[PDB]
């Protein structure tokens, strides 16, 4: 009877069961197939390796993503993630329960005809529900008017809610994610000279990412005082033993999200867009969304991001008003557990849609159910 | 014509930090994807014959296909010996702290077990007071002196010194002891 | 269905039969005829001579070797030593049995393609299988993963293996092999003043030089040390009761090993390729191999070799990093034993090339199985 | 002596000479600088490109209106449009002629303070006059008692005038107009998951606009019928040579006039308008308007757009009378034809401000002779 | 007061005069020093020899390079080459005059770094100028817009150019080169059976590659032919007047470019990544890249290799547009030819930095140009 | 101040001084001590005789060589020889003058351990230098690039020398020589049956062998022709006034040198070893080696040698390569000419190796300077 809550990131794909508050399993979302041959008798290779595997068998293997952005291209790939996430990290079989699937504010309708033909067909369920990330992330405070800041592997979106309801015309989407972090920071650890190429590269650089570096509160004066003082420098180990040294790119790579000039992306640094967004309001709501802002996601997590956005909108001064940020901690599991406590509510038993419902109506009505 | 026991001290060296491994295991250390000990006790007993039927993760009974002749112990032993991924069904075991694998800034964990030992011509399994494990045949390792028991099931093949043993059968943190690295 | 080993070796030739693990008959691979006319009426002599029979007229005689590095250059010789094998050794029939046969990892295909032929035309087998003779010695340690290291009586070579995979491109060749060892310790003895020359001559020396002969630790500390001190002094008598003495001489043989400009060759020290291959490897494998390191061949039978190539890699350091050598007993032997283990696995029965097969194929489907 | 026409458009600016009967030039209203370093030595680059220049470099560059909706927010840059107009694109020097000036119905005094102020300071002309569309407009057919509707690329409007006589009260403005219908296409298009950002693909888009749309005569039937047939579907291929199809957005866009609800604009659609701004008459004048009502502009250029038009106001039945409307084809132009008619006649010799006049009075006699 | 024109290339440095249209003197980029004692009496024989006398001295040597793709490893000797350079082959002193230098798109900095102080304090020039090489072979045909792609002895590299802007992000760069070439077919030779190993013979295999390779137009067909037919063969003499004898290795070799792939390199095959970083352009400029498109450098030397790329790139089919290739005769000189020209322009009196600047700024002056 | 120059071979013993271009002294390197009695009283005869003195009394006398191949013998019965040469020889006294010492390119320390040992604690010299005689030939035409033959009495030798180093692995050294043609002939005379035996019999024999001896082109065709004609034979008179005449004899001797195996030694016939040391030469200086080569001693005397030297190096024909032979006139003295012109150089005031040196050093750095 405890449905499933089943998790769709560009980085990371999160599965859960109705009650938990923690997600049951968490793996990199990557498929992988050999690139030698093999010669050693009876070794029974396998066709292809996915999530953990592929780390531990890395230097072996070629490394897909099977997710761009929030487009999908390659269908069967995308199955077998599914196929390992049921059968070997839930060891639960599928018909048992219907199943919640979630995608990004903004989002061609082929994928989700796609994803409900595949989920009745393939796995047998009983039903199949479809929710928009961005209200889930909401629940995790719950506040009946919210403004939502999401930014992931993929996508940076903006929703304001208001009384329970979302504004259509405010939203407002952002493609600058962590994928183009990591290739500007290949390009800044070239300035040093050390060599990083090929996908095996890229996972030790999204490591250092995410243990070295962070947020400057004035990038000039930090820069400047760099240039003259070592005291910022920190050095790092690679799994070879070989060491690493980093200066300006610490705080270099953060910057980015503030001036996507850098990168020669042009929809304006995330502030400018969100105080945009908040434009696009009526001229009440202004102030009561001012009060309250909410952020979620990968990229977010970095130390001190928030200072920078306060100081930058308060600069900005939509008006003499007062700032404040909702950045609570553990932010990157918030939308999966929210997904778990709305997946527990009555009404859904009102709103999961079942197989015999889907073969009279056809797809559409399932995207019918809302934008 | 005889019950003798002899045992036999075994390393493992794991990512399952002692302290986090005794944490999240109550029940030691288990394969990826294990199968039933009723299972495990079928498992073995194919190899004596009434093969006729098969219930575990279907993987493996490829394998089992490929190994259509009699004296399955060489090919299971190889087997297991180079396959590596989360597939398997086993645990496996080093005797002397040199083990092909990390071996290193792991810990390394202590286990101790009494055993029967039996060397198979592939009917019959065979007293050997005499252990014979210098030469390079497999020997095959009961709880009991019969299969019916199915507790452990285990199996050493290898040189003599470089030597090493792998289980079907749960390891419980009741053999376990943290070791000295 | 017992299958018969076989082996090629440019010093010694080994013969087993499938299942056991000591080779019946080990004898040079040298082949003979006699260097005068012989007198004696009805003496009934042969035409030539091979393997053991060559000891004991080993005055009268002229040798040849039939293998070169990894090359045959004399197919009617090299063919003699086969026929000698199965009749007098073995005393088996050739096409009751399958046949294994062996080869260095890098050597030009017109080689496997005579051997080929000849096996089906000539001697009549049911079967017969090649195979690569770095990766059977990995059998007989039987790890999942470890850089083997091979240097034998006439090449030294090469390969890592990683889970079960090759990798062509980090295979390395040296062509420093105990023939120059010999050669070069005919100079040293030239020192003192003895005559040596040609090669019934030279092969007195090998007996010396396998028995007396040791590694030095330090090359410069332990050749000051000897200049001063008698006690590493070893004296020694041929088998004409002449009486020989030796000094520094002792550990300057294996010095050549780790220096090959003493000799005049170039490419580098075994230890400077060896870890060249672990670096040409991908930067995530290279903290794997220092963990598992396999030695095999005649030539590393020496005392003593293994200390001084652990010090060799430390001293590059590739970094703070755990090293470790393998070097078991009965080394020499792996080659074969791992032979003996294969031809026992059920899967070759698929791996067998059929005599009715090559018939319908023609021969360039043996080299395409493999290298 | 031949004074000078001059229109001020979000979008395209025309400049003209009394008696012509097409203007001289109109181009794009656009004014852009370099978003990049340049590297090429000598390349003698400029501050800034204006016109078709900035749509042929349009893609090295970043791009601004100058206007909005009536409004001017950078003086110096629509100087140096006017600039660029008189001497490129007219070829004829300020000071020789008077001028004729052009601001929407209703719009706050200050633009017309600056059109003045510079007009006198910089270009030193002799006399000048300020004249208002919907009168302009109005004389494309002399008819004595009329209600007009222009809508551009910024604003749309509507003003009744009877017998010469304006109705202050009557006159309304909307600030609906093609930018908003660039903004829903844009979504739309998102609908079938082409990508389209930034102001090049934006322009991209209002080229699309242009040809492939067109207006539903009723959007239920027309959707109803759309979604099960192909044939209404029509493709397009970019100056990329990718290649772009089309559904229902092709009547989709136009009936977004009809219904600003669809994007969150709140003011009710066109026509309810206009008829509002009718029902302040008298129920004869009411009645003369009614029987004709004239249309101009590019908006209007869309097909079918009398029909639903007409349609609409009939269902809302001011009364049992005829409607009519005068769409003659060169309406985009009619606005200049009338101001060139209009400043052919002898009674302008009135209304022309002398430069004298204006130092003398200042700007408010300029404001007094109108609203 | 002409000022200088010189060169840094893996394989070949290039020296030249303002105004002239062919590089006095060009030479391989090799330094070596003695391997054995020397005997005869007198001989005064030098520490080392470079260029040519390297070349004639080639069997007693062992021969380094310099260079590592885009890095220098031991200054010494780059500095020998410089000074052999400016007193030998150009006999002109260096104060004199002042001095423009070359470096790959992307290098860390302390090559500029230690070029500039090098260069001063050393050779106590007046002024001096770093350059981009991508925009100098540009100016070999000085079309205003151009993507330019490159490949040497040591580097790859693409750059897209538009009317004289370049746009940071599009510079990709690939480690794939004549050396890795050169390994390859040594190895695929050693196939074959000749012998070839140390750097000697490693200049001998380079030679052989220039004259005989070649590329194919469809490698399937090729090889399936050259299975079949001896006619493809060729032979070719060796200094030793031993003969050699080559198949299919001759399409086998430039096919790599294509398919890094068969020598485990990842980083796709040129053509791919040249259609890639058009891809990341923005979508209007893609059209007229495509309309021109230039190469330059000594892989491109091979013959047929337009052929293929336009065919493999029409392939992909971004679009049904135009492709174009621009292969001018003496396109390795380009590069240099490119250096001349803007030399000469009147506008590097700008863009001279002098001597007595750096001493006053510092070198960050020098680097903060550009890249 | 006049140097001496001094040299030691089994046959013949040389004694010069700086600046000569002939030897001042050459005499037969024998002692000889006598077999019988003796009659006269007070005849006061001596322990022993030496050159020519020992050949005048050659019939009552029993002789000795104090130096075997290379090596010395009798340390004591040595230094008389040298004793008698300063004295006797010369009449010059041997402390005024620094010397210069010749050994064959490979001979056991012991013989400059001693030879340094005795001339600094005996002659008491100032200073001394030691020689090797492949150089000191090569100085004879001073040519470059070198590859040396002599074979002398006792020992036939070869070294390739280029450009001033030597390669010290191509060294080698074959104990083949003119007392084995010696040998050879006395057999076959005694074959015919003329009586010979004692030494001074053997002294005869090397008469007739500089007289009657010549060299075929090839061993077949001469013995075909001789078989049938008497017209090959000579004729010759003894010092008994007994009359010689030879046959087959004439050339049988030379042929030996190309076919050991007459003799049933083993190593190879010398040219065979000269091409083989090429062939263990670098692959570039092959093709130069062929280009010079050069031919010295005793043996190289004979007739029409160096046209079989050419047509066996040309059906060994290691390429279609130009071969060349350097045969000049005087060939016997060579080496010592060139010994005294070396002697004649400034540089050498370097090279002598004092009596103090020697006292403070001891023996060992005389070895050390070199080889
Ligand atoms: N971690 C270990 O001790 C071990 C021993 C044998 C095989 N694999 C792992
Ligand atoms: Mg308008
Ligand atoms: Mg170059
Ligand atoms: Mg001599």
């Amino acid at each position: 009877t405890t449905a499933l809550v089943c998790d769709n990131g560009s980085g990371l794909v999160k599965a859960g069961f109705a009650g938990d508050d923690a997600p049951r399993a968490v793996f990199p979302s990557i498929v992988g197939r050999p690139r030698h041959q093999g010669v050693m008798v009876g070794m029974g290779q396998k066709d292809s390796y996915v999530g953990d595997e592929a780390q531990s068998k890395r230097g072996i293997l070629t490394l897909k993503y099977p997710i761009e952005h929030g487009i999908i291209t390659n269908w069967d790939d995308m199955e077998k993630i599914w196929h390992h996430t049921f059968y070997n990290e839930l060891r639960v079989a599928p018909e048992e329960h219907p199943t919640l699937l979630t995608e990004a504010p903004l989002n061609p309708k082929a994928n989700r005809e796609k994803m409900t033909q595949i989920m009745f067909e393939t796995f047998n369920v009983p039903a199949m529900y479809v929710a928009i990330q961005a209200v889930l992330s909401l629940y995790a405070s719950g506040r009946t008017t919210g403004i939502v800041l999401d930014s992931g592997d993929g996508v940076t979106h903006n929703v304001p809610i208001y009384e329970g309801y979302a504004l259509p015309h405010a939203i407002m989407r952002l493609d600058l994610a962590g994928r183009d972090l990591t290739d500007y920071l290949m390009k800044i650890l070239t300035e040093r000279g050390y060599s990083f190429v090929t996908t095996a590269e890229r996972e030790i650089v999204r490591d250092i990412k995410e243990k070295l570096c962070y947020v400057a509160l004035d990038f000039e004066n930090e820069m400047a005082t760099a240039a003259s003082s070592s005291s910022l420098e920190k050095s790092y180990e690679l799994p070879d033993g070989q060491v690493i040294t980093i200066g300006n790119e610490r705080f270099r790579c953060p910057e980015t999200l503030f001036q996507p000039s850098f990168i020669g992306m042009e929809s304006a640094g995330i502030h400018e867009t969100t105080y945009n967004s908040i434009m696009k309001c009526d001229i009440d709501i202004r102030k009561d969304l001012y009060a309250n802002n909410v952020m979620s996601g990968g990229t977010t997590m970095y130390p001190g991001i928030a200072d920078r956005m306060q100081k930058e909108i308060t600069a900005l001064a939509p008006s003499t008003m007062k700032i404040k940020i909702i950045a609570p901690p553990e932010r990157k599991y918030s939308v999966w557990i929210g997904g778990s406590i709305l997946a527990s509510l009555s009404t859904f038993q009102q709103m999961w849609i079942t197989k015999q419902e889907y073969d009279e109506a056809g797809p559409s009505i399932v995207h019918r159910k809302c934008f | 014509t005889n019950l003798q026991k002899k045992s036999f001290t075994l390393y493992r060296a794991d990512n399952r930090s002692f302290e986090e491994m005794q944490s999240k295991f109550p029940e030691g250390f288990k394969a990826w994807t294990p199968l039933d000990t009723k299972m495990a006790r079928q498992f073995a007993s194919i190899f004596i014959g009434q093969k006729d039927t098969s219930n575990l993760p279907k993987e493996t009974v490829k394998n089992i296909s490929t190994w259509g002749a009699k004296p399955k112990l060489k090919d299971l032993s190889n087997y297991i010996k180079y396959t590596k991924d989360k597939s398997t069904v086993w645990v496996s075991t080093a005797i002397n702290t040199e083990a092909g694998g990390q071996s290193s800034g792991a810990p390394l964990h202590k286990i101790d077990m009494d055993l029967y030992e039996f060397a198979i011509d592939g009917q019959k399994l065979n007293p050997l007071p005499e252990g014979r494990t210098k030469n390079m045949v497999p020997s095959l390792l009961l709880d009991t002196p019969q299969i019916e028991t199915s507790s452990i099931i285990a199996l050493n093949h290898g040189p003599v010194n470089d030597a090493s043993i792998s289980f079907l059968t749960t390891i419980p943190l009741k053999n376990v002891k943290p070791h000295k690295r």
